């Protein structure tokens, strides 16, 4: 029912506004343990013979690398997406240049996806940035993904109930629930708002009075965007294990400069960010994944908030790598 | 000075502290010891608070707070102009309210009647601890109270059930809330009720205490009674702050996540899951 | 201490009083009897009930609005009875998502949920017709009734006066546990910060002091009697020392007092603008005022606060910012 | 353009604002301050001399007067002029205008402080139809004690000094609402009964204990005019007499406990 004291509290606003992290010191505990499993940095190694563009013969990502740089991110790419699996989870034994596997084909886009993340949102990823580890944590299919409709549980590493599994309608409410912090907010925000650019976030006016011709009847939007917008906040704080007071002062939702932190405008750029990468990225890997990997409208898994955050408002409590791995961006 | 039925219960005695010393009336209020506490903390809070409120930037009523300190005080002193104040101000509250409440025994006592009203004051009382004394003491800082400004005691009371999530999910608030409610609804049935008996209109005749309870056995199938709907009328008002209290603590030393989320002892039973 | 304000010591069982009434002594069915433990901290006699038209009709009423709304959560639950129990708080039926405007919507997207809400309505006007006439019929005035018609208004106000103003039934209150509660936020959120609305303000200050009054004045009944204060009626026509002192007692307190009957009329007061200020509150917004909180800083009342994080623009006004 | 603008930085609901105001202290001002004075007014002062005309203020805060039509026949108007006629045997303590007053004689009897009575109508109250409201079993004897509940018929009262006191004769029941107020006592050495509020009156199933007064002091309660009914002024005269003895019935009790 309940969590023993002492909490971990933090101050986020003005005091006497009640802004700021209230966190259990067991639950942060046990999310560093598991975060800290991030493989640390392969050795450096020496930059020696000609780039792998005039060596092997089938790079067109990592082209500039020398031979031993490249299979220095070979390396780092088994462990960080199919460690178990290994190299031949993308690779035929004897071909090493046959995209035959789709993990191949998948692999190629995701390195360069990678590299846009690094190089065109640092906005959001600042110098900390990402790498293969950051979403896969050691398995080839991320365990925190989302489909067209919401599927249970979170964590697709463990396996569901009967009630649980997308097909059962009758669990269709407490699946909503669950990505929306267990609220009874009967909206999705991931194929609203995450999944494409066509909705807006914002619903509070930003005058006193109504404004005519925007206030009466069809003009108004509905009631139900308020609803949504909240679903997506809920389903937002809950993926970074934070609360509203993180971003916002409560005063007034729809204000900036003083009543904002800065984590608020790093969190605008990140619902930029996904947007970008599930449009132009993941969705239309659909072509190239195997049925089995599809969601029961023919899409592929997305990502959203918690693919990188699990919890955490740092992904991985601000762990970086690079420094360490520059094939991965940014790119000059 | 006096109404008309007053002087024969102008009576000396009855006083908690001092005896005889304090044992009189100004006006209409009477003093004893406690009156003089309450006067001497009302006059050092308020002074404290004009003070504090020069040294800030608005003279709007509206816009005016004091505030506690950063929560990096923790439980210790703070400078007057950040934090300080408040922690002055809070000590005189208590002072004044407590002088308030020990009062209001020693003229029940002179009257010769029950004690009920002072006890009843000390629910309001032992709220106000709880927001500002208790919940700050078990999560470490002064910081976690409330500010005292008109608009602004309201912002914190936002930004504190906004940090989990929705508030209106704490079962302590619902069960606050649904006495809130309920009390609001039975002041109204009781006062329409009493006034409906004794002012029939059109020179009809007044009605009975029969009649107050034919009215609601016939409307609702039950009729709790004349006295008792006094003790229950108490009882519902003092739950809004009795059971409220446990939502409060409970959030930040006993629940650190949303409030939705606690349901899950409900939702997540394996049986049905 | 009088233990007689806690609990009864020793019940009173007699014939049963039954007060003869204008009309309808004869749909007062069901036998009367007694509880020893209700007894103890009430009266022990249960029923009879009055069994008129209008609260026939309001049963009537009301049982339909139940069963649409039990119908189409069950639906949500595609009818599994487990999942039913264990997900009921969550269940709802909604007003519509989508933009009608005022016209009708679909039966899918908020046509039950108008269906619902008008047997509801039925069943709120039969049921005040109850509460009415029942004061009649007695010879009583009708001042629950007028208390019960602003609570109804208020409902009304929230259900569906408020959408018809703005024209969007887009803004009822949902039906169900959670849903009707995630209402609270979505309005607030959109209006600008209820907190910020004046008549907000009101009903909270009212509905604080009702819990104020009624524990003052339970209180200050339980300390009075043993002088009989319960017996309010009489005491009003004939003052008695039990409200000599419950006037004194207040008197040298706070310096003033009310007297057994007008402490009444404060109460009544109180309690019924709770409701009228909720109403005044929900009728100008949206129709009059479009954000409180941006509202409240036109006219110079909102508090502001230093930053304490760096200051933070909105991203989506800097240049050469996405959309 | 702005749904709700007027001219000059003017909107409706800046001016609702200002009407609910104005609405509120109407109604607590001018309604409710007035309906609070209808007991205990007008004022009494160190003699009001003034006979040939009044002081404004007093005409300004009352009411105008309403008329209750009773039940039982009779009609009460308020506010009136009723002035306390009876002598009370108290002295001034000092000259200060809110100096207490202190009993010169023996404050129970003398029913001064909290022993005072109200000045009611020496009438006995009635039910629905007409019946005397308070009256004891014998009279009324279709009511009963419930099944679960101490007869106390029989049992010793027990008064503030351990001494037995007398005798529960009987319970007088509240006919209009069928609840217990008093129970009769004989008082032992004194061949008479007395009346106790059930309020003062700790219910064991032994014996009934009684804190307000001391065992001597029963011999005193005030005694009514018939066996079997009560006036409503009998009851505030009984009932004010336990009262007293709270602050009275030692003299220990009426100074500081600390
Ligand atoms: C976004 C945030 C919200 C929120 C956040 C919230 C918090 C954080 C807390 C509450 C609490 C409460 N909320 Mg809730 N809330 C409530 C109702 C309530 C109250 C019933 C309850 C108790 C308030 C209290 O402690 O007073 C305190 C009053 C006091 C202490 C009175 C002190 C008086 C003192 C003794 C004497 C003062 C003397 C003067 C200075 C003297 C001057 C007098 C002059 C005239 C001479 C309703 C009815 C709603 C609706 C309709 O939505 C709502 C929504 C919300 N609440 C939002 C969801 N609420 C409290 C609670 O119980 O939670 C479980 C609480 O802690
Ligand atoms: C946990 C939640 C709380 C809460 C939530 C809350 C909400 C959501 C709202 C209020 C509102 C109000 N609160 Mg607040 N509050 C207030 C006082 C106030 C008033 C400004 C106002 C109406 C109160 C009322 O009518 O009650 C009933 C009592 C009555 C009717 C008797 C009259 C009391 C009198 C009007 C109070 C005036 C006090 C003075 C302004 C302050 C003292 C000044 C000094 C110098 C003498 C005090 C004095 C305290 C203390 C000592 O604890 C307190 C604590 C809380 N409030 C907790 C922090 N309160 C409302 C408001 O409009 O604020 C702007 C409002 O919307
Ligand atoms: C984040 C959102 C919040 C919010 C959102 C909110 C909204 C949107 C509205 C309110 C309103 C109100 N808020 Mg507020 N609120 C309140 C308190 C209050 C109430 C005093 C007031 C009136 C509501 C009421 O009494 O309904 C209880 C009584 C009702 C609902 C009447 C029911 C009567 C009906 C006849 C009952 C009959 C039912 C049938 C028998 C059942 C049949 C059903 C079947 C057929 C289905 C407090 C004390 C606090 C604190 C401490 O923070 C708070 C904070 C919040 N409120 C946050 C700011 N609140 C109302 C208001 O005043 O706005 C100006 C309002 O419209
Ligand atoms: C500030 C003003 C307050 C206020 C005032 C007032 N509120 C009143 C009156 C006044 C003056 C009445 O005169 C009337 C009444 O009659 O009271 C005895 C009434 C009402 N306020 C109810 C509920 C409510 N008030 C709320 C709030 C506020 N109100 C605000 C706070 C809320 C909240 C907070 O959500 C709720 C849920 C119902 C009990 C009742 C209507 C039943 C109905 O409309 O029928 C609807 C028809 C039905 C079939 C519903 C059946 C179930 C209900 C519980 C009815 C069952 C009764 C039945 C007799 C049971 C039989 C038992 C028997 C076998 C032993
Ligand atoms: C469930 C229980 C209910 C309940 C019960 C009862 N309520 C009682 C009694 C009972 C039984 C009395 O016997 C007593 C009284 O006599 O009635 C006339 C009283 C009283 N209830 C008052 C206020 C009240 N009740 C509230 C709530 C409930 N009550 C709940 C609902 C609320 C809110 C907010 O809800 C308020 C504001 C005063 C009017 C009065 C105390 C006067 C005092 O104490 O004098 C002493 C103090 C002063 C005169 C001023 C002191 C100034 C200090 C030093 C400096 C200011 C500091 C302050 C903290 C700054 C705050 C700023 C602000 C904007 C944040
Ligand atoms: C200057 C100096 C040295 C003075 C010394 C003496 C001294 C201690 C003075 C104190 C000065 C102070 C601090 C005065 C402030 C007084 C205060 C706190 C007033 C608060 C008034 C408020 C806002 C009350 C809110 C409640 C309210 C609306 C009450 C209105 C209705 C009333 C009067 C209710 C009280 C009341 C109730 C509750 C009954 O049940 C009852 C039953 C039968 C008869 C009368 C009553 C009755 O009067
Ligand atoms: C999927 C996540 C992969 C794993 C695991 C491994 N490799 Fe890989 N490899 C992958 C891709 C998508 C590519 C194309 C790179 C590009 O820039 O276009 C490669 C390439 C190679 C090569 C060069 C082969 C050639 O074209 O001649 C080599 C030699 C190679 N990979 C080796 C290698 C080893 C040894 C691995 C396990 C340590 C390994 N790869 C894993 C995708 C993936
Ligand atoms: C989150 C922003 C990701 C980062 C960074 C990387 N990957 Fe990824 N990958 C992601 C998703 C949401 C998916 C879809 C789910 C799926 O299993 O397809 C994938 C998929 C892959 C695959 C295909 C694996 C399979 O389907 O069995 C591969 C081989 C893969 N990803 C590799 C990969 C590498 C090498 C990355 C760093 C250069 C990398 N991914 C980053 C999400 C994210
Ligand atoms: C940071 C990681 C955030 C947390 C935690 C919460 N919110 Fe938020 N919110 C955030 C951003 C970046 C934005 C802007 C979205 C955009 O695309 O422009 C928002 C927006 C809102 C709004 C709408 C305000 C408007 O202009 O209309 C609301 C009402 C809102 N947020 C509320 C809210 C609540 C209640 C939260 C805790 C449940 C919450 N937010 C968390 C960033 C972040
Ligand atoms: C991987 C591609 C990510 C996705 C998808 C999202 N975020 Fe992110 N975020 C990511 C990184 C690498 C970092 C940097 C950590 C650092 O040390 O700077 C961040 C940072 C944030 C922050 C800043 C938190 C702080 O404490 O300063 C916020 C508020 C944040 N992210 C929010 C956020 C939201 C709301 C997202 C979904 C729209 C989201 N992030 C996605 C990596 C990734
Ligand atoms: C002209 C026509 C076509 C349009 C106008 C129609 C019209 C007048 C519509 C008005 C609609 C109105 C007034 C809507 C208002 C709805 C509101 C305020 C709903 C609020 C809360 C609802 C709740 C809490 C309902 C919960 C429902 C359930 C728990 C299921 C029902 C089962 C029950 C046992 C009810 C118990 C309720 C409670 C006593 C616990
Ligand atoms: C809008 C509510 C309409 C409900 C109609 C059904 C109620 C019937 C009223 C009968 C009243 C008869 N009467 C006056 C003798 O009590
Ligand atoms: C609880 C919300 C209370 C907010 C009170 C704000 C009221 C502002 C009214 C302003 C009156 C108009 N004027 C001219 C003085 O600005
Ligand atoms: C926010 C709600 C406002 C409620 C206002 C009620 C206050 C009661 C004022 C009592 C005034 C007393 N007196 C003697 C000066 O008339
Ligand atoms: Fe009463």
């Amino acid at each position: 029912c309940f969590e023993p004291p002492p909490a971990t509290t933090t101050q986020t606003g003005f005091r006497g506004l009640s802004m700021g992290e209230v966190l259990h010191p067991a639950t942060v505990k046990a999310k560093k343990e598991r975060d800290a499993q991030y493989p640390p940095a392969l050795a450096a190694v020496k930059a020696e013979g000609p780039p792998v563009s005039q060596v092997y013969k089938n790079v067109k990502v990592l082209g500039n690398l020398t031979e031993a740089e490249f299979l220095r991110t070979m390396t780092a790419i088994t462990e960080w997406v199919s460690p178990q699996e290994g190299c031949t989870y993308c690779h035929d034994e004897n071909n090493l240049a046959s995209e035959a596997k789709y993990p191949y084909v998948v692999a190629r886009r995701m390195l360069e996806m990678t590299r846009a993340i690094n190089t065109n949102w640092t906005q959001h990823v600042a110098q900390t940035g990402v790498t293969c580890y950051t979403c896969h944590r050691g398995t080839p299919l991320p365990p925190y993904v989302r489909y067209l409709e919401p599927t249970l549980p979170l964590n697709n590493r463990e396996t569901p109930t009967h009630v649980e599994r997308v097909e059962t309608r009758s669990g269709y409410v407490v699946r909503l629930a669950k990505y929306t912090a267990y609220s009874a907010l009967n909206y999705d925000p991931f194929t609203m708002f995450l999944a494409n650019d066509k909705r807006q976030v914002r619903v509070v006016p930003q005058t006193a009075l109504p404004l005519v011709g925007v206030s009466r009847g069809k003009e108004r939007r509905p009631l139900s965007d308020a609803y949504a917008t909240f679903a997506l906040m809920m389903s937002i704080s809950d993926s970074l294990g934070t609360n509203c007071t993180f971003c916002h002062n409560a005063q007034t939702f729809e204000s900036w400069g003083k009543k904002s932190t800065p984590q608020r405008a790093i969190a605008w750029w990140g619902i930029r960010m996904v947007r970008d990468l599930n449009m132009n990225y993941l969705a239309p890997l659909n072509a190239s994944l195997p049925a089995s990997r599809l969601g029961r409208q023919g899409e592929a898994p997305q990502a959203d908030c918690r693919t990188c955050h699990q919890g955490v408002t740092k992904p991985l409590f601000g762990a970086s790598r690079l420094k360490d791995y520059p094939e991965l961006g940014p790119i000059k | 000075a006096l109404l008309s039925f007053e002087r024969k219960y102008r009576v000396r005695g009855g006083t908690l502290i001092g005896g005889d010393l304090f044992d009189f009336w100004v006006g209409p209020y009477f003093v004893g010891f406690f009156g003089v506490s309450a006067i001497f903390f009302i006059f050092l809070g308020v002074s404290l608070i004009g003070y504090a409120a020069s040294q800030g930037p608005t003279w709007d009523p509206f816009a005016i707070s004091i505030n506690p300190p950063d929560l990096k005080y923790g439980l210790g002193a703070a400078p007057l102009l950040e934090g300080g104040f408040w922690q002055a101000i809070t000590v005189c509250a208590l002072g004044a309210f407590i002088s308030w409440m020990l009062r209001e025994v020693e003229i029940s006592r002179k009257l010769g009647i029950g004690w009920h009203v002072p006890l009843a004051f000390c629910v309001p009382i032992f709220m106000f601890c709880v927001l500002q004394v208790f919940r700050p003491l078990l999560l470490g800082s002064w910081g976690h109270a409330f500010p005292y400004g008109i608009l602004s005691h309201l912002d914190w009371v936002n930004n504190f059930g906004y940090q989990y999530l929705n508030w209106h999910y704490n079962p302590g608030h619902m069960s606050s809330v649904s006495f809130l409610f309920v009390n609001a609804m039975a002041l109204g049935l009781h006062g329409g009720l009493i006034l409906s008996v004794a002012n029939p209109g059109d020179g009809d005749k007044v009605k009975t205490a029969e009649h107050e309870n034919q009215y609601f056995r016939d409307v609702v199938g039950y009729s709790i009674g004349a006295l008792s709907i006094h003790r229950l009328g108490l009882f519902l008002a003092s739950n809004i702050f009795l059971t409220g209290a446990f939502g409060t603590i409970a959030s930040g030393p006993f629940w650190t996540r949303g409030w939705p989320e606690w349901w899950g002892w409900w939702l997540d039973i394996p049986f049905w899951s | 201490a009088d233990y007689q304000t806690i609990y009864t010591q020793i019940q009173a069982r007699g014939p049963h009083i039954t007060v003869s009434g204008e009309w309808g002594d004869n749909d007062r069915v069901g036998k009367p009897f007694y509880s020893y433990w209700l007894g103890k901290i009430g009266d022990a006699q249960i029923g009879p009930i009055y069994l008129g038209a209008s609260g026939i009709a309001a049963f009537a009423f009301g049982s339909t609005a139940i069963l649409i709304i039990l119908f189409n959560m069950a639906a949500e639950v595609h009818f599994d009875p487990l999942q039913f129990f264990r997900q009921f708080f969550w269940l709802g039926l909604y007003p519509p998502k989508a933009q009608y405007g005022m016209g009708i919507p679909p039966l899918h997207d908020g046509g039950w949920w108008l269906m619902a809400g008008l047997f509801m309505t039925l069943s709120l006007g039969s049921w005040w017709i109850r509460v009415y006439s029942r004061a009649r019929a007695l010879g009583l005035g009708t001042h629950i009734a007028w208390n019960f018609a602003a609570a109804i208004f208020f409902v009304l106000c929230i259900g569906c006066i408020h959408p018809t103003l703005v024209g969007s039934w887009s803004e009822g209150v949902p039906f169900g546990i959670w849903p009707h509660i995630d209402w609270l936020t979505a309005f607030s959120i959109r209006y600008g910060n209820f907190y910020y609305c004046p008549w907000h303000g009101f009903s909270i200050g009212f509905a604080y002091g009702c819990g104020l009054l009624f524990a003052a004045h339970g209180a200050t009944i339980l300390a009075v009697a043993r002088f009989g204060g319960d017996r309010e009626i009489e005491q009003i026509t004939d003052r008695g020392t039990a409200v000599e002192r419950a006037a004194l007692f207040w008197r040298w307190t706070i310096g003033f007092n009310a007297t057994i009957e007008s402490v009444h009329r404060w109460g009544w007061f109180f309690s019924l603008m709770v409701m009228v200020s909720a109403s005044v509150g929900i009728l100008l917004t949206g129709t009059f005022v479009d954000n409180w909180y941006l509202w409240c800083v036109k006219h110079g009342a909102a508090p502001d606060y230093p930053a304490y994080l760096p200051a933070t623009p909105d991203p989506a006004s800097l240049p050469g910012a996405p959309k | 353009m702005y749904h709700g603008a007027l001219a000059q930085h003017l909107d409706i609901a800046q001016l609702v604002w200002y009407a609910q105001w104005l609405v509120i202290w109407t109604v607590v001002l001018l309604y409710l301050r007035r309906e609070d004075r209808r007991e205990g007014y007008p004022l009494v002062e160190p003699l009001g001399l003034v006979k040939l005309a009044p002081e404004d203020g007093q005409v300004y805060e009352l009411p105008y007067p309403k008329t209750f039509v009773l039940p039982h026949g009779g009609t009460v108007t308020v506010p009136r002029r009723r002035p306390e006629t009876r002598e009370l045997k108290l002295a001034q303590t000092d000259g200060f205008e809110g100096a207490p007053l202190q009993p010169t004689g023996n404050p129970l009897v003398d029913a001064v402080g909290p022993a005072s009575y109200a000045e009611r109508a020496e009438v006995v109250d009635a039910t629905v139809d007409g019946k005397a409201k308070i009256v004891p079993l014998r009279v009324a004897t279709d009511f009963s004690i419930a099944e679960g509940d101490v007869d106390p018929r029989g049992l010793p009262v027990v008064a503030a000094d351990g001494v037995e006191a007398g005798t529960v004769t009987d319970l007088w029941v509240d006919r209009s609402e069928h609840y217990f107020r008093y129970l009769e006592l004989s008082v032992a050495g004194s061949a008479r009964t007395a009346l106790i509020p059930l309020g003062f009156c700790d219910v064991k199933k032994d014996k009934i204990v009684v804190t307000s007064i001391l065992s001597e002091q029963f011999a005193n309660v005030p005694r009514l005019q018939s066996r079997d009914q009560i006036t409503l002024r009998e009851e505030d005269k009984v009932s004010a007499y336990y009262a007293g003895g709270l602050l009275y019935a030692t003299p220990e009790r009426a100074e500081s406990l600390l």
